[PDB]
């Protein structure tokens, strides 16, 4: 059983929206994109506690009433043979499948207003074709969707008394026979026969109560016990009642509700808590079997650091309100390396425009040169993501996918290869054509003496860079096209095409270039902590450092 | 405040608020009265541990390892989660059980203080 | 003008805490290690409608009810005729200053319990020693206190109301308070907020001058990745309960890299123990290692903390303060200087004596031909270094107490040490060391997309890795 799609007509912020799901749904945004307003057109179509008190006018599309709300599920019913929760659902759906392998499945809600009521009354459909909607049988306050699917939702305000007292029916309420322990509930019975007749002390209160002449267990509270202590607080903190209620709603999932689907809504869960918490309360979102089914709401970037198998919900807003939405699965070649582009990524999914860039010289460069010309192009959406090389295809169709703008920065770099000599490998023009979906360039053989060793062998190699940086024009516009901007050699030798003055005045020597190549990161500190105000602006405003200007956003360039 | 005691009596409010305070009244009168209560002090805690063996059903005992045995699959945290009631037992009765309950509070409390009621309607 | 110190002798989860302080204070910790409790601390003291309900039995330390809740607070108000708010102060103190101590000044709350009426009665004291305390004087409900200072206390479709309190609070401490003291007590402000919105208000907190006063608890690094001038407060998580303060700074050489620093910084205070590796080879390597063989590194307090072309102080001094355990592994190098040949000073033993209290050695010189040279350049270098590790022993074994731990050439020898049939194996080369050093972000990948199991517990279980055991932290006694 799999969630495929939802489709949200007319409800809040959304006209007309369509999202694909999956089990595993990670929903993220800005403020006041409706995040909220996503999470609650499921809380009206499958849980019960809501749909009993109807639509109001405020949840309607720009508070008219004229058009109606329609809510659609869709469900995919492939895997038949092997799941079980699938038979949970066809057992009460027992009429309504048409075709004799019917694998998909309709669930509608729609809502018209009433104006002398003033109500907006939820009628519910279901059915496996979408023109042939059954009205769902129901008897009194129950229909037949309560039978198979059980709602949890988990609110950011949560009370651990409230919780307990109300779910207080389910646990502590059952006979069970006798427990092998009667005889003590006997001696329960006995020692209160020793108590009701000699209250008295030395005749005090026996003289008051003389002149105007079992189940127990409705007011037991849950404690947090540390241990070394035996004391009982009554204020304790945030953090762990948040993960005991999530404790007691995976218990009452574990127990009372093992004959039904479980659905978890999840609003904030990185709310007062620890960042050790959401790396712990990640793995057992995106690992353990827990939850199989849920749509979770966050804000923060280390409840995604153990992601995988997700389908991530984007929500923003370019003419109208629209969510973009991307399915997430690491690759078997990435295995080994999931942790630390889990770790990159999950900052750079909270972006407006994210800079690819390949190491940490060009972040202090690049932080330098945004510290000291838009110094605020982190609060506007801008993020720079280093990406370690070789991983342009992952980021790119992941950021691409959910409507973030990808831009990217790189060298032109050629390769030894394994075992030959004299035969190098195309490496940065490789990376960005597999960007595009062509073929890998051919390997191409360089005629080095063995005499010639040195700077004049790195010089042989950069006018070798040179000729196949001529040779491939037409794709290196077709590269700046879609925002892929190539150096020639390096960033180094685009760095002295603008700043080289300033360059050969700092370093005091002749050759500027192969010293800051010579100790990648120590010189770069250097030339960063030497700058001035019109060297940055002279790096900002230049041709070849076009995607800091397309990082910030403006139409200067 | 050391002579004046002011009881406000009104119908509104139920017993469950006066006995939420009279839940440490109770151990006001434990430890109060010059030890009154002291012969009964070593068998009001044999009604304490009535209390204590109610922790031994095993929906109760069930409860106590499994709750903390989902708590410890986070980080392992040297938790441990226990339950507890203590409670006691005695629209017009409840108002006529809360008016003794206050006139007892006044004889026992307040001998040293000037009681004032306020009883409104 | 400055606070200076809190001395909470007695209150719920302290049982004797003295914390430095200064203005614009950040406390931050772990759950339930009372991080709340210090905030009600400073609302007991200053704030009236806190104060004006008494203490519980909860309020003592383990429900003890016989020792006496004492908060102290000591105000620093060295200057005079710059400053408005030690006006603003003196004015109401009057004649409970003395001039031989007339720039110091103490505030504080002592309660005893009743046990009878089951009450805890607040009796606030103002002096300039602390003997003679002489109490406040009041006329009804107000006492003098509440003529100095204002607490403004902030706890929170959504996201946006926020911000609309923040501004509704902002214009009534502009517009009704100027006459006042204003303390902005401010309880986990990234609650419903975009972490664009959390750089905002970090920028707003610590750079304009409408936050003049504030303590901020908090769980989030995007809070802090705008911290200069600010003190920062760790409550620590053992068995007893400790607070450690740092006051943080960034200085004028620092100051064309400060973004990146805080920002890696702010992710390494929520830390216990972290491991500083230079660069993002070591990150592929360690993430790789520690995910073959501890996994929950992160959740148990791990940390690991990428700094480059910095001399350690910085991290060194903020997470040292703090009692954040800092392991730091590193290489020696050889650093040619400019406009020079042959000169080569010694960088990574200057940066781990520099750590450890130490000058900067002499800048060693070579006799190497030159003009012959070549890959065996490399190789004359290393001999180098080798000798250069052979005659300072005692050195290492000192930068060895202290948890450094310097290589003898480079990461990747000492890698080739442990697993090198297996560099052997993966990269068919006679030199496997020398082709990882051709292209350091690509043959890491190669390297570590080809290693399994019982390699990564060879790494782990070497003694030149021992900084992985003491960033795990499973120890054997
Ligand atoms: N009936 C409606 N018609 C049109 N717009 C509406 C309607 N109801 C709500 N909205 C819009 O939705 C916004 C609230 O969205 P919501 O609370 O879901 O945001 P969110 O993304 O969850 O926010 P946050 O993450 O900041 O808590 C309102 O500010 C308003 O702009
Ligand atoms: N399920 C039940 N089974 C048995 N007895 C019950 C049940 N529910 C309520 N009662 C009894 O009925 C009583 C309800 O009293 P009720 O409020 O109807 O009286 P009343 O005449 O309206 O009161 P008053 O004059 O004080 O306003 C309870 O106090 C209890 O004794
Ligand atoms: N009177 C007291 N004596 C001893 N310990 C106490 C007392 N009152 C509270 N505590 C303890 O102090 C802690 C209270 O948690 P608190 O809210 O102060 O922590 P926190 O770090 O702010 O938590 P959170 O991260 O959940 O916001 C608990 O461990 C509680 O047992
Ligand atoms: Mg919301
Ligand atoms: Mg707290």
């Amino acid at each position: 059983m799999k969630f495929s799609n939802i489709t949200i007509k007319n409800f809040r912020n959304f006209e007309k929206v369509n999202i694909n799901l999956d089990n595993k749904n990670v929903i993220f945004g800005m403020n006041d994109i409706g995040k909220t307003n996503f999470l609650y057109a499921l809380r009206f179509l499958l849980d019960k506690e809501i749909r009993k008190f109807g639509f109001n006018k405020s949840d309607y599309h720009k508070h008219d009433t004229s058009k109606k709300i329609e809510i659609i599920l869709t469900l995919d019913l492939s895997n038949y043979e092997k799941d079980e929760d699938t038979k949970k659902l066809i057992s009460v759906v027992k009429g309504a499948r048409t075709s004799a392998n019917a694998d998909v499945f309709y669930i509608a809600l729609e809502s018209k207003y009433d104006d002398k009521e003033l109500y907006g009354n939820i009628i519910l459909k279901w059915g496996s074709e979408l023109d042939n909607l059954i009205d769902i049988p129901g008897r009194g306050n129950i229909n037949a969707l309560d039978n198979v699917f059980k709602v949890i939702y988990i609110n950011p305000l949560v009370d651990l008394d409230k919780l307990f007292a109300q779910n207080k029916k389910y646990i502590f309420e059952e006979s069970q026979g006798n427990e092998s322990d009667e005889g003590i509930l006997n001696n329960i019975k006995s020692l209160t026969d020793q108590v009701n007749q000699q209250i008295g002390e030395m005749t005090i209160i026996k003289g008051f109560q003389q002149e105007i002449t079992k189940g127990f267990f409705s007011d037991i509270i849950p404690y947090i016990k540390k241990d070394g202590d035996s004391n009982y607080y009554p204020t304790s903190g945030d953090g762990r009642r948040k993960m005991l209620s999530y404790s007691i709603y995976n218990y009452l999932a574990k127990k009372k509700y093992e004959d039904k689907i479980v659905i978890y809504l999840i609003e904030e869960p990185e709310i007062s808590l620890h960042r050790s918490m959401q790396i712990a309360l990640s793995k057992q979102l995106f690992e353990q079997s827990t939850y199989k089914y849920f749509f979770l709401s966050t804000h923060s970037p280390e409840l995604l650091y153990e992601m995988d198998n997700t389908r991530l919900i984007r929500v923003h807003s370019t003419e109208k309100v629209v969510c973009s939405s991307h399915m997430y699965n690491v690759e078997e070649a990435y295995g080994s390396v999931k942790k630390k582009l889990n770790k990159a990524l999950s900052s750079a999914l909270f972006a407006e425009r994210v800079l690819l860039i390949e190491g940490p010289s060009e972040k202090i460069l690049f932080e330098k040169v945004l510290d000291e010309v838009e110094p605020e192009y982190e609060l506007n959406g801008g993020f720079l993501l280093e990406v370690g090389g070789t991983y342009f295809n992952h980021y790119v169709c992941t950021l691409n996918d959910l409507g973030i703008t990808h831009i990217i920065k790189t060298d032109n770099d050629l390769k030894s290869k394994k075992g030959k000599k004299g035969v190098y490998e195309l490496l940065g023009l490789n990376r960005c054509l597999n960007l595009l979906g062509r073929e890998n360039l051919d390997e191409i053989t360089i005629d080095i003496p063995e005499d010639i060793k040195g700077k004049k062998k790195k010089e042989r190699l950069n006018e070798r860079k040179k000729e196949i940086f001529k040779q491939y024009k037409n794709e290196v516009g077709e590269f700046l096209g879609e925002r892929i901007y190539l150096s020639e050699i390096d960033l180094e030798n685009d760095l002295y095409s603008a700043i080289g003055e300033s360059m050969k005045r700092i370093f005091e020597n002749e050759d500027p270039v192969h010293y800051l190549q010579k100790s990648k990161l120590f010189n770069m500190v250097e030339l960063v902590n030497n700058l001035s105000t019109k060297d940055c602006f002279d790096v900002f405003e230049h041709e070849k450092f076009a995607c800091l200007k397309e990082l910030v956003g403006s139409d200067r360039g | 405040d050391n002579v004046f005691k002011v009881i406000y009596i009104n119908p509104l409010v139920d017993l469950d608020k006066l006995f939420a305070q009279n839940k440490k009244y109770i151990f006001e009168e434990s430890q109060g009265n010059e030890s009154d209560e002291g012969i009964l002090n070593n068998i009001k805690s044999l009604t304490d541990q009535v209390n204590q063996q109610i922790g031994e059903m095993t929906i109760i005992k069930g409860f106590q390892q499994e709750i903390t045995s989902e708590y410890r699959s986070l980080k392992k945290e040297e938790v441990s989660i226990e339950l507890k009631s203590e409670m006691a037992i005695k629209d017009g009765r409840r108002k006529m059980l809360s008016y003794s309950i206050y006139n007892y509070l006044a004889k026992k409390k307040y001998e040293d203080k000037i009681v004032i009621y306020l009883i409104e309607e």
